[PDB]
């Protein structure tokens, strides 16, 4: 019950960060097109 | 119906059928149309009350909403009454009721959104009277036993949560937030809650850490603090109280922010004290630092029983186990005092007896004169060292080390780490002191500075005992000008006598040689001394040391290596509470350079530890600003630039790993999934991030003290034998070490083969061997692991080592840092009062992996042992008490603590 | 240079400006042969008011009363054209990207504590 309400909390940051991140972090603008 | 001749009192049986409707016109039609009728309104109103528990009694949703058709309309100023200031009000008590029924239980949305303003006000003006008291007092207890009164009394409560929450959601807080439109704080709404909560501790266990937790307040521990100290006994016995106490801290306190996140460790340390069960409270009492509530507690435990007994012992072991040792000479001298026996008590306070249990384990586990490593290179460098690693703990080698041949055999800088080494197959022990002391007079001042930080090493097992002080060896050596033999020695003293706090440690490090006057690198190591001391207990964020550091790192910053040892270790002294590095964390932004910004992230990192709101989301708006630079123009000086970038990657892990020890265990498996993904966007994103991130990676799977320990640590592993770095395997197999032979049975047979293999450097090759070797130990021979004690997400002391080296660049200096793991971890003994080594039986549950355990409650199934076994991380941990058979009742209550048993045998 | 505009007829007179029409229609014709495209330059005729002070030839720096308003003939522009546009444009990219995977956290949290 609360335990479950504990976890709840915290996935929900977690998606959210991550979500954030990851556009800049794929690229977006970093576009790697150098030599190799 | 809403018919004006079903007002009476006559047709309240022929309604009832269908749904008693006879107070539908009663409230509504008139109230309106005569004044004189809210008078008759009165008499009539006992009538109306018994309504509404005839229809509680058949809880079905026809029934309200048949029942109601204008009852929702008429309140008191819909009907535009108020007359005789007394008749409306006394009219509020049966219409309450009524709105919460079609809100909820027949389901309707957009009754919940609007009906939720009226509802709490209608509670608030009537609760000043304290009439409303009277109207929830009356299901809450019920006296009359139905559906309803179940369902009911959640709905008022439903609302309380909501009033304390408009707090928390917006500045305007009370009234001018009209999700519910009623204060927070009043005259009439505080006279509510506690009359509420505690009716409610009795008849749930989930209700009242809600109110808690969205009020973000410490107003709400205060008005339960006092309720708390009501019922702990009377309502329900001493023992389940106390387990009500510990679920409902752990919910609330991770959200809320530092001033106040520590309020809430205040209130339930008070409450733990109070109860007759102190073996939780002496935890809290590690977690603040603060030496005044380790003396009230101590004497709490001690005062009870004017005679050894079970008293005394419980007290002295309690202490024993945070081998921080700040704790055990705060708990001398109240024992001493008494004069028992004086010895035995300092003995088991202090650390002595620790050295002791383990003499006896050794035997079982077999006592080995095994080596591994290979001639030749910088592996005959390597085997030496090696021996060191794998005899973990106190063991038996001396026949080995007795050769002087091999000790002279190795090159270089190596025979400073041969002769530390030696230290570690005596680690957590005196005897074995004799070996060394020839090497410190003798050759080479390589050996000399060898000799003296194994001497640290060795003498870990005391800092209480007081048995051959590590001062007596120690000081001559800061005395000798020579840098090496000075900095081995006075890096000894903060080891030995590791977290405890005495005169001799104190004015030994008065003078510090960290200055620019020797520009040498192992200056440095004057203040990362003075890190170990102030560590496990709260800091005075001393200004010496920032004064140094700054006076060294702008004069010199063409080594940036100087400056990051200085750096890192401020950052390590500050660790165990964030709220006055805060305060100085403004001393170092005030002057500002890139070499300070390196600072910045890191002493931050301590500093806004207390909430995950801030701490969480600062590293990771650092952690972009890198990419984007980049990013843009693909669309000294040196020195400078190389330190940001690897800091911030540092700080991002070192962030996340506060985090989940601080907070609850649902962080844990939490931030670790965070972390696996991330990964790939720090792969994806730079070529340098790739590389840093492993090294970091590894510590963050050790540092974190990570639940899962079977899919992940293998993954990463596999994939980083291709990839740059073989750093990633030293720092990765210290938490693979942790269960050892499991993890690490993995760990030897993959790295340790095919690193030999497709050897291509004896360096990188040196890398892989030693972890491989050093994260096996032989047959279940002592483990290292971060736990302190009670805590096993402690404030680690000798054990950032790891974290001091991982960040810089690999060196031949590193290796004889490297030898330092000290952090044993102890057996799990029943003991009463005669101290009689082993275990009866325990259990233990080593299928842990659940991320749903955050509570501190073990899972209760186990699988019984009956051999003394040390506690394995996350494997091991759930620690129940089995001794029913002759009959026993626990004095020290196991929580998965690592602490060894004590019960009352009948 | 943003100086010439392109004359139909002579407004005085009412009556065909001749060199401005044989332009129009050679320019139009241009799928058969390509650099019939520059007798469009032809049609542009210059539009300023010149002063000429006595019969010297010599333009006078003098000024004129002009009752309009200002904006209407404000002096066109200096264009960004395209590569003023690429400059502008992959600034804007860099920092749009940056702006949301920042302010999404950061506004939840900011109020909260």
């Amino acid at each position: 019950t609360r335990c479950k309400l504990k976890l709840l909390r915290m996935e929900r940051i977690k998606d959210h960060l991550l979500l954030e991140e990851e556009f800049v972090s794929n690229s977006e603008i970093l576009k790697p097109f150098e030599k190799k | 119906m809403v018919d004006e001749s079903d007002k009476k009192q006559q047709t309240i049986d022929e309604q009832s059928q269908i749904s008693p409707e006879k107070q539908t016109p009663n409230k509504k039609d008139k109230k309106k149309e005569e004044e004189e009728q809210l008078s008759e309104e009165d008499a009539k109103l006992k009538t109306d009350l018994e309504l509404l528990v005839e229809r509680l009694k058949e809880d079905d949703s026809s029934l309200y909403e048949a029942s109601l058709n204008a009852l929702k309309e008429s309140i008191k100023n819909s009907t535009s009454s108020m007359t005789a200031v007394p008749k409306p009000l006394k009219f509020l008590r049966p219409t309450y009721p009524d709105l919460c029924s079609i809100y909820d239980k027949w389901t309707d949305p957009n009754l919940k959104s609007s009906l939720a303003d009226v509802l709490s006000i209608l509670a608030m003006t009537y609760s000043e009277n304290g009439k409303h008291d009277s109207l929830r007092y009356r299901l809450l207890s019920d006296v009359s036993d139905f559906e309803g009164w179940g369902h009911e009394y959640i709905r008022h409560l439903a609302l309380e949560i909501g009033e304390v929450y408009n707090d928390q959601v917006e500045k305007d807080a009370e009234d001018e937030t009209s999700s519910d439109g009623s204060k927070s704080d009043g005259s009439a709404a505080t006279s509510g809650f506690e009359f509420s909560k505690e009716d409610t501790l009795r008849l749930c266990l989930d209700i009242v850490p809600y109110f808690l937790k969205h009020n973000g307040e410490e107003d709400a521990v205060d008005l339960l603090l006092e309720i708390e100290s009501i019922d702990k006994l009377p309502q329900f016995v001493d023992e389940n109280t106390f387990q009500r106490v510990c679920q409902y801290m752990v919910a609330c306190v991770p959200l809320l922010p530092p001033p106040e996140d520590v309020a809430f460790l205040k209130t339930a340390y008070s409450i733990y004290l109070s109860q007759n069960e102190l073996t939780d409270a002496i935890a809290l009492a590690v977690r603040l630092g603060e030496e005044d509530m380790i003396r009230s507690v101590f004497d709490a435990t001690s005062d009870p029983v004017m005679h050894k007994q079970l008293a005394y012992i419980l007290a002295a072991q309690k202490t024993s186990f945070e081998y921080e040792g700040v704790q055990d000479i705060i708990g001398n001298g109240k024992l001493s005092e008494h004069f028992l026996y004086l010895a035995k008590e300092l003995n088991l306070t202090g650390p002595k007896v620790p050295e002791d249990i383990y003499k006896s384990h050794l035997d079982n586990s077999k006592s080995v004169f095994s080596s591994a490593g290979l001639d030749s290179a910088q592996q005959n460098l390597a085997s030496s060292f090696v021996n060191g690693f794998l005899n973990l703990g106190y063991c038996n080698d001396k026949l080995i080390v007795d050769n002087d041949n091999w000790v002279y055999k190795t090159k270089g800088d190596g025979m400073t780490s041969a002769v530390a080494s030696i230290g570690s197959i005596y680690q957590w022990n005196l005897d074995g002191l004799q070996q060394l002391d020839k090497y410190l007079y003798v050759d080479e001042p390589e050996v000399k500075a060898g000799a003296l930080l194994g001497i640290g090493i060795s003498a870990s097992g005391v800092h209480d005992g007081e048995v051959e002080p590590a001062l007596l060896l120690l000081q001559d050596y800061v005395t000798n000008p020579d840098t090496k033999i000075s900095s081995a020695a006075i890096l000894g003293l903060g080891i030995a006598f590791a977290g405890s706090k005495n005169d001799e440690v104190l004015g030994l490090l008065l003078p510090i040689a960290a200055s620019t006057d020797l520009p040498i690198e192992t200056a440095a190591m004057a203040s990362l001394a003075l890190a170990h001391v102030f560590v496990g207990t709260c800091n005075g964020d001393i200004t010496t040391s920032i004064m140094d550091n700054f006076l060294e790192r702008t004069a010199i910053e063409l080594k940036t290596d100087w400056v990051r040892f200085l750096a890192l270790a401020l950052g390590i002294l500050y660790m165990g509470q964030g709220e006055q590095v805060d305060d100085v964390l403004e001393t170092i932004s005030a002057i500002e350079h890139p070499m300070t910004s390196a600072i910045e992230v890191l002493v931050g990192s301590c500093a806004y530890t207390g909430t995950g709101d801030v701490l969480l989301i600062q590293d990771l708006l650092h952690r972009l600003t890198p990419k984007n630079v980049k990013g843009e123009e693909d669309a000294e000086i040196k020195s400078e630039e190389k330190k940001g970038k690897s800091s911030d990657k540092d700080a991002t892990t070192d962030g996340k790993n506060d985090d989940e020890e601080e907070e609850k265990e649902a962080g844990i498996v939490d931030e670790l999934a965070y972390a696996v993904l991330g990964i790939a966007l720090i792969a994806l994103g730079e070529d340098i991030g790739k590389e840093m991130s492993l090294r970091h990676f590894g510590h963050l799977m050790h540092y974190g003290n990570e639940h899962i320990r079977r899919m992940v640590p293998l993954a990463m592993g596999i994939v980083s034998v291709s990839d740059p770095q073989m750093k990633v395997f030293d720092t990765l197999t210290r938490f693979s070490h942790d269960a050892d032979l499991e993890v690490s049975m993995n760990s030897i047979f993959a790295m340790g083969l095919c690193g030999a293999g497709t050897n291509n450097a004896r360096l990188a090759q040196l890398l892989r061997q030693l972890a491989s070797y050093y994260s096996r130990e032989q047959d279940a021979l002592f483990i290292t692991r971060l736990a302190q004690g009670l805590l096993h997400l402690g404030k680690g002391t000798m054990t950032m080592d790891v974290f001091n080296d991982a960040h810089v660049l690999n060196k031949v200096t590193l290796a004889s840092i490297l030898t330092t793991a000290v952090g044993l971890v102890s057996p799990s003994f029943m003991l009463k009062h005669h101290q009689l080594f082993y275990m009866l039986n325990a259990g233990i549950r080593p299928k842990f992996i659940l991320a749903l355990n955050d509570e501190g409650e073990p899972i209760k199934v186990n699988v019984r042992v009956g051999q003394a076994v040390e506690t394995v991380g996350q494997a091991g941990r759930p620690k129940k008490i089995t001794g029913w058979i002759t009959q026993s009742t626990p004095v020290l209550l196991n929580h998965g603590e690592r602490a060894e048993l004590e019960t009352d045998e009948y | 240079g943003r100086n010439v505009t392109i004359q139909l007829e002579n407004a005085d007179t009412g009556t065909l400006d001749t060199k401005s029409v044989v332009g129009l229609v050679m320019f139009s014709q241009f799928w058969y042969w390509f650099p019939l495209a520059h007798f469009l330059s032809l049609s542009f005729t210059p539009t300023t008011v010149i002063g000429i002070r006595g019969s010297d030839q010599a333009i006078p720096k003098f000024q004129m009363n002009c009752y309009a308003k200002e904006d209407a003939f404000s002096y066109p522009r200096m264009y960004e054209e395209a590569s003023g546009k690429e400059v502008e444009k992959v600034a804007t990219a860099v920092l749009s990207t940056t702006a949301r995977a920042k302010a999404r956290a950061k506004k939840t949290k900011k109020e909260k504590g």
